[PDB]
């Protein structure tokens, strides 16, 4: 019973406990821009 | 050993007669057997029969 002659079935890969990621996210100006609050969809100044 | 035959011995003879006759006696035989041999191999991979 050669592995390179049965079904793959027979052998059960191991399982690490790690991923991979590559994504990125670019910082941000938001801090800089001032600062309002609203509580309707329009407003005047 | 094996018992073949028998054989015949004696007859109903006339009276008159003063003797008798030979017979063919019987026959034994010798036999002998054997005994045989049942035999096979296999082999194995170390790490896929451990792994399996």
């Amino acid at each position: 019973f050669e592995a390179s002659t049965i079904g793959p079935a027979f052998f059960t890969p191991q399982v690490l406990a790690l991923e991979v990621d590559c994504n990125i996210e670019c910082a941000s100006l938001l801090d800089l821009y001032g600062q309002i609050e609203v509580s309707r969809s329009t407003f005047t100044y | 050993m094996k018992i073949a035959d028998y054989g015949q011995l004696g007859e109903y003879t006339c009276d008159a007669k003063c003797d008798a006759e030979f017979g063919e006696p019987g026959n034994i035989r010798h036999l002998e057997g054997k005994t045989y041999d049942y035999r096979g191999v296999f082999c194995f991979n170390r790490k896929n029969l451990q792994e399996a």
